[PDB]
RNA sequence: CGUUCUUCAACCAACGGAAUAAAGCUACGCUAGGGAUAACAGGCUUAUUCGCUCACAGAGUUUUAUCGACGAGCGCGGUUGGCACCUC
RNA sequence: CCUAUGCAGCUUUAGGGCAGGUUAUUAUUCAAUAAACUACCUUUUUUCUGGGACGGACGCUCUUAUUAAAGAAACAAGAGUGAGCAAUGGUUUUUACUAAUUAUAAAAAAGAAAAGCUUAACUGCAAUACAAACAAUUAAAGCAGGGGCAUUGUCGGCAAUAAUGCAUUGAAGAAAUA
RNA sequence: UAAGUCAGACGCAAAGCUACAAGGUUUCGCGUCAAAAGGAAAAAAGUCCGCCAGCGAGGCUAAGGUACAUAAA
RNA sequence: AAUAAAUAAGUUUAAUACCUUUUGCAGCAUGGACCAGCGAUUAAAUGCCGGUAAUUAGCAAAGUUAAACUAACGAAAAAUA
């Protein structure tokens, strides 16, 4: 059990009676500490969804798809993840229009380390 | 066999056969199987071999003294500690903690995926060689308290166990690879004075 | 005796070697005049009153019966 | 309104190929379905037991008034019928004993030690008490 | 049965009525009476706090009785832990033993091949001769014969040891039984500083008149000891063990005949006995002759001069039952399974010196053993050849040599394997 | 202990047989008393009582008696007084020439025999013998006991 | 007077039988407990009850105007029941 | 309303007692004993159960459904039993026979009946198994003694599956002590 | 462990009792709950997928989904 | 069930107290208005089974108490003489 320093620590911004009163202050603190359990969870499902949403408002722009798209970086052998995605069509829209170009038509120019062989 | 009582029919059988091998020799001597049976192998086909990758990151010096940083037009993405990242000079990122290197040091992250400017783009298939990006080492700290609880209602079970997790800190100093695209040329000294003590 | 009656009769102290006791006066050149008892026959009859009877023989205690008066 | 009878558990105990000693019971009947065959008895209630050393073997028989008869047979270790294969099974007897004991342990006890003898008759060992506790050849003639 | 679980033998009338008694002595009964090596050893394990030396010395004589049931095999691994933690509690209780439990725990672990600390057996031989040997007089026959015995056999020769116990035991020879006396004798030969002291003649000349009374076996120990120790026959005992042995020549073991009939032929006493002595070699064969006896029976037929004989080809058969212990094939006969034959005891490796022994013995026999198809002495030569094959690495430049001569001599030398 | 009712402890026959009295004695083997003889602890030279055995060690503590049992092999001859004794100890004594004797003792007696300077050193007279004992015990005893035992040459 | 062996008998049929034996009333009642268990109401079920369709036999006697059946299926939760899920 | 290690009051031809009065017998110059009547004291008055009461039931066998290993419950269903036999037991011989039980496809080197002789319907022990919480319950090779019929086999009751009761207390025959 | 437990529940599949009724009752085979968080079906003890040591804004899948609510043709 | 996880700070998503008792309780089943103080497997003797040591224990002071131990089948032959 929570000590009463302890818990007056975690309810210092609670309203009414749960900020200094030991026994509704106590419930109130065990009960939040179980609702960041599950929050941390779903923060991780609710993040890559908003990164899918904006990833295909930027593909159907252009006139392609997400799945499409998908499909697509994995027979170039292309490894950028959704999070970073996400960030290219907003603030990088060429670099991200570039990469749809290459998947869709393959018409990028090879670079060699030997320039002339 | 309605009895609930454990059988011993198998002692029972077990005492029998010992008795009659105890006592009298076999006829056989051989076993075909046990004769030819070859050599332990490790298995029936060739190994796959595994794919290359570029290093993670590696030290190449240290940091003399105060600095200045200014922006510059290009960008890029690097792949670091699990998780990939979009830097241009003068960002930090937090990532796991990362051993064997201090602070004040300049490291080399070679696992570059992305490099880009206003009049061009180079993509990775999956890393592009021949690229790189420096960063300093800035801090080894211990992240914000993250409280862990567990309980279930009405069965006199809880659980507490707070924790700290440890990260790594970094600034990025500079992206090589790509040209920055006409006019955007920074023609003024950007980064510190660092002292090289790793040649190979 | 079976294996869990057994281990509680051990337990609780029974280390009985014989039937009955051995009679001291028996022993020659032993004999007390004084100390002399005829031979009694041990009686078989366990005591199962639940109000002053063995507590391992009855469940629980019984409250004691009223005196005449 | 309700009850039932104690269960008896009527069927076979072994199959072909399983090895037996002697007192060892086969099957349980209430009637004579199974007749003994070789190497077996057979109680006033139709138990069969083996009484040699071997392995259990099933036959059937046709008789001369067309009926079917069933036999249990128990077959020596290889297939000896010699008279002298008497003196081997009772070799086998003791060595059975003996391999029970040692998987068993020490602490398993298989005799009595008490703090008295028990008493002799008709050369035997006996259970039952004598009227009188004496030690044993404490006392002389007269 | 009733009175105990199921699978649980019941009790036997026999060891019963040994523990059911009004007398104490419980713990020693319960190591009198085990049954195995690990038996033994929950005993004393259970017991520990009670443990005296009686009982150490009971427990390392049982160690001889173990062994035996045990036979055919060396020495098995809890017999060895046994006895490594027996060894301790002797230590503990080296100063408390007698004369007579020391006797027994040199018996016992003599009987093991365990070779006893040379400091702790100092301390038990002090014990022994301490004070001049006077307290070896309250001890009785079977005690002294123990001493003489167990301490030879761990090869303790230190002289005064010797002296002290030879002087207190003199005055006792004539009073002792005869396998007690044979013992001391097997002793003496042994000890070369005692061969021409008075105390080996004075052994001697108290066995004279005790000869009837030898068994089988010490007198054909005796018979072999007074050959080598009084080669003159001044005490007479060789002329009287030698008439025994006429008289009495069918009425002893197998083994105790070969031993003894080797030491007459050495002797060079050979008379036309050798009709009587081929029949009992032939009736029992596939037993009572184990490798070590088997080369007696050898060397002692070829020195007398016997030779192959149409009715009785007793080279022939040696020569199979030497293949067979060799090989260490089994039978699994009714009749070879009650008879306890030595063949179906199992494999036992033997040292690749009596390989040599009896492969020259069978070449100075004279009998061929490759040109023809059945020879006598086919079989045993096959199965050298298959033994030799998986021993490669003990063989060296001195033994293939020997070999080779004893191949040329019998007439195989085309270096092909043997046709059996 | 409380089973629950059916009491099944109480389904079983009594047995009201006594044992015998000799089971109060002390049990002493000839195994044992020989060993304390070649240690050097008792005196094979004269005649032992239960006196000696006392004082060596042998018996612990003495209320009525010793009884001597067990089978031993003996090279010499050894001459004790015991209180009682089997067929087994007897013939292995005697085979070696000894002499084996049951001495009959009361409670006054026994006292005298074990601890004499307990009434010597209170200047009170030692206690007397017995005369006989009862005929029931006839083939228990062979002689009456001295409280002052006489020692012999063995 | 006590012990052992060979044996039997009585109440145990509430038949693992023992506190030697041995019936009732309480609406004048009291205490400790249960929705682990009933009476009123709710719930589940729909045999029964009620309704509709098929069936058109039989009465009316050209009309399935009107009345109306053997038998089968489906529905209702309002009749008589079953269960013991919520509350002592 | 039901359930208790239940409590109390009341009632009686439920058990036991005599401790006041009456009555009966006996004894000394207000007493002693009690199968009686009145008064008083103390104790007992199961459980299961589609809630409890009312009714019914409580041991032990056979059979039906839950398939063709065993096992398996309900106040489910269909039938028996708390014995009988001095031969209807044991064992030999003969043959125009092959049944019956509460119920049942047992059984031909087996049974039934007929004829003869018999008491193993024993004394002292027993490997190893079936079953089983435990207690007890079931089958049994084999060893010693005395017997029966055969003349070298079988008999430690009855075709098999029900005809039962712990310990304590009491009683009888014999033997050993004191 | 000489411990606790001897009030069990439902789903699919059978049989007895009831009316080839009951979230009824009595047995039996497997599973789940009891003592089991997470995902799908609306809420969802017993159905379908699947067993939570902790943190992270990395990736691939199961049952189930892929014009809006609501991630994906 | 008045909080949690986030955020461009506008807002968005997740989310039916605890205890006791139950086959199953957000329960329309039980207890608590709040704070401070007080409030429940303790002690003795004996017995059983593990762990850690002493190497018999107590008195007395060359002698006594307590405990423990005390016959089971004398069975081995390893000599290249
Ligand atoms: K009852
Ligand atoms: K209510
Ligand atoms: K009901
Ligand atoms: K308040
Ligand atoms: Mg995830
Ligand atoms: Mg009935
Ligand atoms: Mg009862
Ligand atoms: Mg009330
Ligand atoms: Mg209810
Ligand atoms: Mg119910
Ligand atoms: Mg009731
Ligand atoms: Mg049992
Ligand atoms: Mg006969
Ligand atoms: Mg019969
Ligand atoms: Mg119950
Ligand atoms: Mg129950
Ligand atoms: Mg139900
Ligand atoms: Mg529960
Ligand atoms: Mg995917
Ligand atoms: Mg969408
Ligand atoms: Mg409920
Ligand atoms: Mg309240």
């Amino acid at each position: 059990t929570f000590s009463r320093e302890q818990v007056f620590t975690f309810a210092k911004n609670f309203t009414g009676r749960a900020r200094n009163v030991y026994k509704v202050a106590l419930r109130r603190v065990e009960r939040g500490l179980q609702h960041s359990y599950v929050g941390r969870k779903e923060k991780k499902r609710t993040i890559r969804s908003l990164w899918i949403q904006r990833i295909n408002a930027g593909c159907r722009e252009h006139g392609f798809a997400y799945s499409a798209l998908i499909n697509g970086l994995n027979q170039e052998n292309i490894q950028l993840n959704r999070k970073v995605l996400s960030e290219l069509a907003m603030h990088e829209p060429d670099s991200f229009k570039a990469v749809l170009d290459q998947v869709r038509f393959m018409k990028g120019q090879e670079i060699y380390a030997n320039v002339e062989p | 066999v309605r009895t609930k009582l454990p059988s011993k029919r198998p002692f029972l059988q077990t005492a029998s056969h010992l008795a009659v091998n105890s006592l009298v020799p076999s006829v056989r001597t051989n076993r075909w199987a046990d004769l030819i049976k070859g050599p332990a192998v490790r298995s029936c086909i060739p190994e796959i071999p595994e794919v290359p990758k570029p290093s993670e990151y590696t030290t190449i010096g240290t940091i003399e003294g105060p600095y200045t940083l200014n922006l510059e037009r290009v960008f890029g993405v690097v792949e670091l500690a699990g998780s990939q990242y979009k830097v241009t000079p003068d960002d930090v990122i937090f990532t796991n903690l990362l051993h064997g290197i201090e602070v004040n040091e300049v490291v080399m992250l070679e696992r570059v995926m992305l490099l880009g400017s206003r009049s061009n783009t180079i993509i990775g298939r999956p890393y592009i060689p021949g690229a790189c990006v420096l960063a300093a080492v800035e801090e080894h700290f211990l992240d914000g308290t993250v409280h862990v609880f567990k309980r279930k209602k009405r069965k006199r079970y809880r659980r507490y166990k707070p924790t700290r997790p440890m990260m790594t800190t970094l600034r990025i100093l500079k992206v090589l690879g790509i040209d920055p695209a006409p006019g955007d040329e920074l023609g003024i000294p950007s980064g510190p004075v660092i002292k090289i003590t790793n040649t190979e | 005796l079976h294996k869990a009656y057994a281990k509680k009769l051990l337990k609780l102290g029974f280390k009985r070697r014989f039937w009955t006791d051995p009679d001291p006066q028996m022993v020659p050149g032993f004999f007390d005049p004084s100390k002399y008892k005829p031979r009694e026959r041990l009686n078989g009859k366990p005591n199962l009153r639940p109000d002053i009877g063995c507590p391992a023989l009855r469940q629980s205690q019984r409250p004691l019966k009223k005196l005449p008066r | 309104q309700g009850g039932k009878s104690h269960a008896k558990n009527w069927g076979p105990k072994f199959g072909d190929g399983e090895i037996v000693f002697p007192g060892m019971i086969i099957m349980r009947q209430k009637q004579g379905i199974y007749s003994p065959g070789y190497n077996v008895g057979r109680g006033r209630d139709y138990t069969i037991f083996a009484k040699t050393v071997g392995y259990v073997e099933y036959s059937k028989l046709k008789t001369e008034r067309g009926k079917t008869r069933r036999y249990i047979h128990v077959v020596p270790i290889n297939d000896d019928w010699s008279p002298e294969y008497q003196k081997l099974a009772d070799e086998l007897v003791v060595r059975r004993a003996e391999v029970k004991r040692q998987i068993l342990g020490h602490h398993v006890h298989t005799e009595p030690a008490f703090h008295f003898s028990l008493p002799q008759r008709n050369g035997n060992m006996s259970w039952l008490l004598n009227s009188v506790h004496k030690f044993p050849g404490t006392t002389t003639l007269a | 049965g009733t009175i105990f679980n199921t699978g649980v033998p019941g009790p036997r009338p026999e060891v019963a009525q040994k523990l059911s008694t009004e007398y104490q002595g419980h713990i020693l009964r319960m190591i009198s009476l085990a049954e195995s090596a690990s038996e033994l050893d929950e005993v004393l394990w259970s017991s520990k706090k009670h443990l005296r030396p009686v009982h150490i010395a009971r427990s390392c004589l049982k160690l001889e009785y173990l062994r035996t049931k045990e036979k055919g095999r060396e020495v098995s691994e809890p017999i060895k832990n046994l006895a490594s933690e027996l060894e301790n509690y002797v230590e503990l209780y080296s100063t408390k033993f007698t004369i007579g439990q020391v006797s027994q725990l040199v018996r016992g672990l003599s009987s093991i091949r365990r070779n006893i600390q040379p400091d702790l057996l100092l301390k038990l031989a002090a014990v022994v001769v301490a004070d001049d040997g006077r307290q070896v007089q309250l001890a009785n026959e079977m005690d002294c014969r123990d001493l003489f015995f167990g301490f030879f056999s761990q090869g303790f020769d230190n002289e005064l040891f010797w002296k002290r116990l030879s002087e207190s035991v003199l005055p006792r020879l004539p009073y002792f039984n005869a396998d007690v006396v044979s013992t001391v004798l097997r002793v003496v030969s042994g000890l070369r500083f005692l061969h021409n002291t008075e105390f080996a003649h004075a052994t001697m000349t108290a066995l004279v008149p005790k000869v009837g009374d030898l068994s089988p076996a010490r007198l054909a120990d005796a018979f072999f000891s007074a050959s080598l120790l009084d080669p003159t026959d001044v005490s007479g005992l060789n002329a009287k063990l030698e008439e025994r042995f006429l008289r009495e020549f069918t009425s002893f073991p197998i083994k105790d005949t070969v031993t003894m009939f080797q030491t007459v032929t050495v002797r060079r006493h050979s008379t036309p006995e050798l009709a009587a002595q081929v029949a009992p070699l032939v009736a029992a064969q596939a037993h009572q002759l184990p490798v070590r006896h088997l080369r007696r029976a050898l060397e002692g037929m070829v020195t007398a001069g016997w030779k192959d004989t149409a009715e009785i080809p007793l080279y022939a058969i040696l020569a199979k039952q030497a293949a067979r212990l060799v090989l260490g094939k089994q039978s699994a006969a009714t009749s070879a399974i009650l008879g306890k034959h030595v063949d179906n005891q199992g494999y036992q490796r033997t040292p690749v010196q009596l390989l040599r022994q009896l492969a020259r013995i069978f070449a100075n026999t004279g009998l061929k053993a490759g040109p023809g198809a059945n020879q006598p002495l086919a079989p045993y030569f096959a199965a050298l050849q298959r033994e030799l094959e998986g021993r490669l690495a003990e063989l060296d430049e001195q033994v293939t040599d020997d070999f080779a001569e004893s191949f040329k001599k019998v007439g195989i030398a085309e270096g092909a394997r043997v046709q059996i | 202990l409380y089973d629950g009712g059916q009491l099944g402890l109480v389904k079983f026959p009594v047995t009201r047989q006594i044992p015998s009295y000799e089971v109060l004695y002390n049990q002493l083997g000839v195994s044992k008393l020989v060993e304390f003889i070649q240690l050097g602890l008792l005196d094979h030279t004269k005649t032992i009582t239960m006196k000696e055995l006392l004082n060596a060690g042998c018996v612990s503590s003495l209320k009525y008696g010793v009884l001597l049992y067990g089978n031993v092999s003996l090279s010499f001859p050894i001459n004790i007084e015991v209180t009682a004794c089997d067929d087994r100890a007897r013939r292995s004594i005697e085979a070696a020439g000894g002499k084996v004797t049951r001495v009959y003792y009361t409670k006054d007696g026994l006292e005298g025999l074990l601890f004499p300077k307990r009434f010597t050193d209170k200047n009170l007279p030692l206690p007397r013998p017995a005369v006989a004992w009862h005929p029931k015990f006839d083939g228990k005893f062979d002689a009456v006991g001295q409280i002052p035992p006489v020692y012999e040459a063995v």
